[PDB]
């Protein structure tokens, strides 16, 4: 008995699931990874999604493990495979094996621009409203040249040609030094990903999930930055915590980009390649942890599970599968190839 | 502290050691930069620059006007 | 005819304030361009030798990989001479610091963050990883 | 660490060299080092 929770791309409905049953209704990265796992350790398998739908926690009154941890104590179901973030707590429960995948806490905000100049953008280093002025400013000095004929030796046309001259000399010389500026900015690689940069400004709000393993590294953190941002985080209302990914994302695409989610960087990585391409991922990760499958404690799958992780690993099945379902099915492209881009 | 009081020594040498080893720099650092409000592009055109350049270029346009009235006189 | 000159004027101003502006950019950033952006493009590119340790974990993940682009970079380090392998990893940094810039050296990130940090600091990492592996304590 | 290597599994002789090797054999009870894990480490010894 393998339980799992729904989460993209990790486990999810097929467009018709509705004449689908068993297994087969389910797919997924982890999916495909119970597939192999079942294959080399050489099990038949049933998938169960965890009825309270949460990962995993104990509950400090009645000191009860839920969800996917849960249900692997009490001997609910046999393995755990999901995106299970590997922390101390959960490994004194129970056992797990070596991380399949690596993430990180990562910054999940609104993209500054349109993904792409245009025409509009050549009259981006002089403002509208200096254009409308120029033009009137021109037939300005038009009109001055007509009154000056009347019906090489003059003094009021000598001074309106130098005039003119002059003007559209500075005026096109600070357009020349404004684009100069524009390009010269554009090619700047730095800064990119500043530490606690959030920390310090208190324009934009940031949050998390309502119940996980990145607002519990918030709250047993004693690292000053991050116990400033949960500091931050606690004593905010309207509640800045989510209840779903989902949720975080939709708060962010419609917040004109005055918040910022803090999630996971696999997540991030996929939500970052979705159509339409609303949101990014900015600065460095703040910790290093990994997924792993998960066993109950003293059981017979532990081991060859571990090292059936191991061999997938080494052998790249893990890299394909990842690949598989983030980059390449992803509509937005872009990318690293939006990095050569910048 | 008050005078002749039996402080005046001790906070003395506490100042001068919690000087000493850094922990002033320290507190300092704390309370008014790490918590500080201000810490990338933006760059963009300034239209009243060129406002002002526009100013110099119809001062130009009135002298000529006033320079075509006394030359036609 | 004399709106064809002038708006050919303000076309051609246009386009030089552009090189200019452009020009004034490359001069004042600077940004070189490394010769090898990934992996695969030492895999495509005979010129420079790229070599590994005599006898490490890493050499095991290039003979024993199902994968073509690093098969075929192990097909090519096998059969090479003068042989491409050095046995401690300062005898590769060194090999790559006297090389006049033919040699690519492959060791793990770890290494490779180290030694660009180390004087004279010519060295650097270039690309993605080719596989994610972890240290341990046995 | 005598030899001066890590581990390995020589198919001639079949033995282990290295802290692998005095690790399993017993000659040290605990390897702390940038040791790169493995699969064929993994069913011999144990890795944190
Ligand atoms: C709980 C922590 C001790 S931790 O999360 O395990 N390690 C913390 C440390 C920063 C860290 C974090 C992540 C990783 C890490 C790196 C890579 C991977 C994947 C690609 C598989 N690596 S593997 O396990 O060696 C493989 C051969 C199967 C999985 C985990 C390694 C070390
Ligand atoms: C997706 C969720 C809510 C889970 C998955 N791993 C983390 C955990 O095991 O707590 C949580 C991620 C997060 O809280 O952002
Ligand atoms: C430096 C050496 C010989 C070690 C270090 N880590 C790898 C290992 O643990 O095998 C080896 C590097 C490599 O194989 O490129």
């Amino acid at each position: 008995v393998v339980t799992t929770i729904l989460e993209s791309p990790y486990v999810m409905m097929k467009k018709n699931h509705e004449m689908l049953e068993g297994n087969e209704r389910y797919e997924g990265y982890c999916v495909d990874l119970a597939a192999e796992i079942a294959k080399h350790c050489g099990f038949k398998y049933k998938l169960t999604i965890v009825g309270d739908g949460k990962y995993g926690a104990r509950d400090a009154d009645t000191k009860i493990w839920n969800g996917m941890v849960g249900e692997l104590v009490y001997g609910k179901a046999d393995i755990a495979i999901a995106p299970l973030t590997i922390t101390l707590v959960r490994e004194e429960v129970i056992d797990f094996s070596k991380p399949f995948m690596s993430l990180g806490i990562s910054i999940m905000i609104k993209k500054p621009q349109k993904s792409k100049p245009g025409v509009f953008s050549f009259l981006d280093p002089l403002a509208y409203e200096i254009w409308m002025a120029i033009v009137f400013a021109y037939i300005l000095v038009s009109v001055v040249l007509f009154l000056v004929s009347r019906f090489p030796r003059s003094l009021s046309a000598r001074i309106v040609a130098g005039v003119w001259w002059f003007f559209t000399l500075i005026i096109i010389s600070s357009y020349t030094a404004n684009l100069a500026a524009f390009l010269t900015v554009e090619r700047m690689v730095s800064p990119i990903e500043s530490a606690e940069d959030l920390s310090k400004q208190t324009e934009i709000a940031y949050g998390t999930l309502d119940s996980g393993s990145t607002k519990e590294f918030f709250r047993r953190s004693k690292i000053a930055v991050f116990d400033k941002m949960w500091t931050y985080m606690r004593s905010a209302e309207p509640s800045v915590f989510v209840r779903t990914t989902a949720e975080g994302v939709a708060r962010v695409r419609k917040s004109k980009g005055k918040y910022a989610y803090l999630l996971e960087s696999t997540m991030n990585e996929y939500i970052e390649q979705r159509k339409p391409c609303d949101t990014m991922k900015v600065g460095g990760n703040l910790d290093s942890k990994g997924y792993g499958i998960a066993t109950p404690k003293g059981s017979s799958l532990g081991t060859p599970v571990n090292l059936a992780v191991l061999k997938l690993s080494e052998q790249g099945v893990l890299d394909k599968l990842k690949n598989k379902w983030w980059y390449d099915k992803g509509e937005c492209g872009a990318k690293d190839s939006g990095s050569k881009e910048k | 502290t008050p005078k002749g009081s039996s402080l005046g020594t001790p906070v003395n040498l506490a100042v001068l050691k919690l000087s000493e080893q850094g922990v002033l720099d320290k507190l300092k650092n704390k309370w008014w930069y790490d918590k500080g409000e201000c810490g990338e592009k933006t760059s963009a055109l300034s239209l009243s620059n060129v406002a002002g350049v526009f100013y110099i270029l119809v001062g130009g346009l009135g002298l000529a006007m006033l320079v075509a009235l006394i030359e036609f006189a």
